[PDB]
RNA sequence: UUCUUCUAA
RNA sequence: CUGCAUGGCUGUCGUCAGCUCGUGUUGUGAAAUGUUGGGUUAAGUCCCGCAACGAGCGCAACCCUUAUCCUUUGUUGCCAG
RNA sequence: AAGGCGGCCCCCUGGACGAAGACUGACGCUCAGGUGCGAAAGCGUGGGGAGCAAACAGGAUUAGAUACCCUGGUAGUCCACGCCGUAAACGAUGUCGACUUGGAGGUUGUGCCCUUGAGGCGUGGCUUCCGGAGCUAACGCGUUAAGUCGACCGCCUGGGGA
RNA sequence: GGCGUAAAGCGCACGCAGGCGGUUUGUUAAGUCAGAUGUGAAAUCCCCGGGCUCAACCUGGGAACUGCAUCUGAUACUGG
């Protein structure tokens, strides 16, 4: 029931007495189709180990996302260490306009309606944590409600 | 050539010989010729059989040819039908009265004739050489193994890069004297060469 | 269920001096006498006595505790509260992954409890005796660290430690694994990876006894409820 | 005490 | 003919004490930790310490030979009585 | 203010800071162009010239040795007055102001406690080291910010070519 | 968007023009804000329609033309 997409694989190396000892890095990141989303890291001497490690750690630290109907609530940004993010809610069926690494995060966050766009570095591994970044102080009509101390109608 | 071959190291101790018989030096390497005609021909004739170790002795000019195989049906056949038939050849070739006896073997997947054997059939046919050695070694760990190492070497998915890999799952001590240590080797004939097949099978420390 | 005048004895508001002492600390720490601070004793039993509530909430349920100090001054007193309630300890080092690498360490509780079923019980006299030393130094050093939660199994549901930054690992390991966290958070500790803060001394032979025992009670009569 | 340099894929 | 398409086999660094993995943890990451430190050893040998806990290949032992004794069997070997 | 400043004494002289008051009443901050200052080396004129020392000479060293090493040695270094206006002129961090957890110091005031000792309790300036949040590509920075902001200026836009 | 180390803080400072400016009250209405009027050609673009067998195309009505001027206000902020 959780969805699972594996953002991009990677080979990186190791130099020793020898000569270079190749290793392969796993991207994936999980979702149920709802505000549970969860990235992993994988890393092991041959690829199908590699995402299965991804795959592990994923499905824990998992973090909640209050969307909307199929959209977000209000435009937010997020960073990491060379990704500012702009995502934005969007009108009922556009569809995910992402880019790259961020198109697989939204499609298993549940989100369906999206305006994104991702400056600065484009590195897979940064961008996938800048918008969970992004998602996890996304706040609802209810949490600024019960944070400001007044009604859903009164914010409107 | 670092290693030394782990059956030859073995024979003292924890191995036995697959040819027990005695001669003087006049008639001992017509025997070894005799042992090896046989060893041709029977691996050869019993291809599709999955034989392992053909066990050759010869008491008072009479060999005994011992033959070790997964399935005995495929090599029996009808009762006294396909042993009969390879019976009188051994007789012809050996040129003494000649005696086939079959010892079955349980748990072929734990030996590693059949099991470089099956490996070498799987990339004969055109598998993909990394799904042969996982299944070739979750099999035995499964049925009982204390360790099993793979290795397959050269030319591997048609390359021109020829490298050899090797899985290892439970301990294989090579250098414990007293450790069963079942190795044996295989090499398959692909369109694009030749790949060598090496298995070896840890069962556990014979304490004598 | 315990009096100002119980931790004022025992020498509670005691702690370390004024060259230690962390920042986090500033709404517990009263004043400081003679370059030591003192401990805000108005603000430690409410709060001590809001987590023996907490014991005897999750105690009620029979949740497993674990007793974590390794101070090697306290390390006995935290062994005989341990089984006077009959909980699990920890009174020699904090293996690093003890919670969250249980599988591993697993394993380990399986090998003490073959070691100690072999030579005892099983009786295993006569073998080659370097290694029926080996043996025992193995099992020496396996009851030595894994003794204490030999029988616990699974993971634990409180955690109770002796102090909150000679333990930290152990702190780190509950805060991943979502398991509340009982410390007596010193001057010098941090006090924001424990789940219920409470305030005290940490060297204070007397003082670890006193807290100890008002955790020995609240199990052992939150077990019978 | 002095003690330089090494192309090809 | 091609060892620069290969199998097998071999030299070599080097009988040098190293080389790695699983899970955990640290780092955005390449990676690190383990494997380092205090001692000690022929040895990643062992002990203690330690965010590591374990395991594998090796380092050792199991093998052969030699060195003393015992029992058994004494010819084609032996000669004290 | 930066460059920079080191025996001692006098004369002239700038700035900082502190303690209490008194007073003026926004008089402030920044700054293109402009102007001034600005290490050493160098230049001009006039002195001075012990030591040091480019250049140069000799000796070694070396395959060579226009070098390092040695023995010498001239501009120069010093003073007066001009000029040059540059340095890795660096904290490689523009100035001004506000706020934001701490620890160990150095230095320099000043208040208080019986100075019952060089102590005890404070309160200012300047400064060094470590470090939290936060920030940063990381290294690290971290109340003297590279944190959180405001005002103004200078500057950057691939490496060469330059 | 940047400028410790990747390109990037003038060697430092004073300072004119310029930019900016603590706090309180009054006043002004310049900025600002609101409304109205005049204008912003038509076409084009957009919206709702209509017409060519549909579409391209043609076309009706509207919105828009984010501007400027004048007048009437508003006085928190900025300026005087
Ligand atoms: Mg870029
Ligand atoms: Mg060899
Ligand atoms: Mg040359
Ligand atoms: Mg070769
Ligand atoms: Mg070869
Ligand atoms: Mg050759
Ligand atoms: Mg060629
Ligand atoms: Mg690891
Ligand atoms: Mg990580
Ligand atoms: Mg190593
Ligand atoms: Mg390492
Ligand atoms: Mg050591
Ligand atoms: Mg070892
Ligand atoms: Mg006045
Ligand atoms: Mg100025
Ligand atoms: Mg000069
Ligand atoms: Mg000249
Ligand atoms: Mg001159
Ligand atoms: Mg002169
Ligand atoms: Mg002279
Ligand atoms: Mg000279
Ligand atoms: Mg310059
Ligand atoms: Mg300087
Ligand atoms: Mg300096
Ligand atoms: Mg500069
Ligand atoms: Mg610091
Ligand atoms: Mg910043
Ligand atoms: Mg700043
Ligand atoms: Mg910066
Ligand atoms: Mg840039
Ligand atoms: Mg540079
Ligand atoms: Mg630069
Ligand atoms: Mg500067
Ligand atoms: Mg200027
Ligand atoms: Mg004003
Ligand atoms: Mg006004
Ligand atoms: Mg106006
Ligand atoms: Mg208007
Ligand atoms: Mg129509
Ligand atoms: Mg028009
Ligand atoms: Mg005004």
């Amino acid at each position: 029931e959780l969805q699972e997409k594996l953002i991009a694989v990677n080979r990186v190396s190791k130099t020793v007495k020898g000569g270079r000892i190749f290793s392969f890095t796993a991207l994936t990141v999980v979702g149920d189709g709802n505000g549970r989303v969860g990235f992993g890291y994988g890393k092991a001497r041959e690829v199908p180990a590699a995402i299965q490690k991804a795959m592990e750690k994923a499905r824990r630290n998992m973090i909640n996302v209050a969307l909307n109907n199929g959209t977000l609530q209000h435009p937010v940004k997020g960073v990491h260490t060379g990704s500012r993010v702009f995502m934005q809610p969007a009108s009922e069926g556009t569809g995910i306009i992402a880019g790259g690494a961020m198109r697989a995060v939204l499609e298993v966050a549940g989100v369906h309606n999206v305006l994104a766009k991702a400056y600065g570095s484009t590195n897979p591994i940064n961008v996938v944590r800048a918008t969970i970044d992004g998602l996890e102080n996304m706040n609802s009509p209810e949490m600024v409600a019960a944070k400001r101390g007044k009604s859903v109608e009164e914010i409107l | 050539g670092q290693k030394v071959h782990p059956n030859g190291i073995r024979l003292g101790i924890v191995k036995p010989w697959n040819s027990t018989w005695f001669a003087n030096t006049k008639e001992f390497a017509d025997n070894l010729d005799s042992d090896f005609k046989v060893r041709q021909y029977l691996t050869k004739e019993l291809a599709k059989a999955s034989v392992s170790r053909i066990v050759i002795e010869r008491p008072a000019k009479s060999i005994r040819v011992t033959i070790h195989t997964a399935r005995p049906g495929i090599v029996i056949g009808k009762k006294g039908e396909d042993v009969e038939k390879l019976r009188k050849v051994v007789a012809d070739i050996a040129g003494v009265p000649a005696q086939i006896n079959i010892a079955e073997v349980r748990k072929p997947e734990l030996d590693a004739k059949l099991v470089a054997d099956s490996i070498t059939s799987q990339l004969e046919r055109r598998v993909m050489f990394r799904r042969a050695m996982k299944r070739a070694v979750q099999n035995a760990m499964r049925l009982g193994a204390k360790g099993i190492k793979v290795e397959v070497s050269g030319r591997l998915g048609g390359a021109e890069i020829a490298r050899t890999e090797w899985y290892r799952e439970g301990r294989v001590p090579l250098h414990t004297l007293r450790a069963d240590i079942d190795y044996n080797t295989s090499e398959a004939h692909t369109t694009y060469g030749v790949i060598g097949v090496k298995v070896w099978i840890f069962k556990g420390e014979i304490l004598g | 269920t315990v009096s100002m005048r119980d931790m004022l004895k025992a020498g509670v508001h005691f702690g370390h001096q004024t060259r230690y002492w962390n920042p986090k600390m500033k709404p517990f720490i009263f004043g400081a006498r003679n370059k030591v601070h003192i401990i805000n004793l108005e603000k430690t039993v409410p709060m001590f006595n809001e987590a023996l509530a907490e014991l005897n909430k999750i105690a009620s349920r029979k949740g497993k505790i674990l007793f974590v100090g390794t101070k090697r001054a306290a390390s006995e007193a935290v062994k005989d509260a341990a089984l006077s309630c009959d909980q699990f300890f920890v009174n020699h080092r904090w293996l690093g992954g003890m919670l969250t690498n249980w599988k591993t360490v697993r394993q380990s509780i399986k090998r003490l409890k073959d070691l100690e079923t072999q030579s005892q019980d099983g009786t295993f006299d006569k073998l080659t005796k370097k290694e029926a030393l080996m043996r025992t130094r193995e099992l020496e050093k396996l009851e030595n660290s894994l003794g204490g939660i030999k029988d616990m199994g699974g993971l634990p549901d409180a955690l109770f430690v002796i102090d909150a930054d000679h333990e930290h690992i152990a702190i780190k390991e509950a805060n991943n694994l979502g398991i509340p966290v009982f410390a007596i958070v010193d001057t010098n500790s941090d006090p924001d990876g424990v789940d219920f803060v409470i305030p005290g001394n940490d060297d204070a032979i007397r003082a670890v006894t006193l807290y100890l025992g008002a955790v020995a009670a609240t199990v052992r009569e939150g077990r019978s409820q």
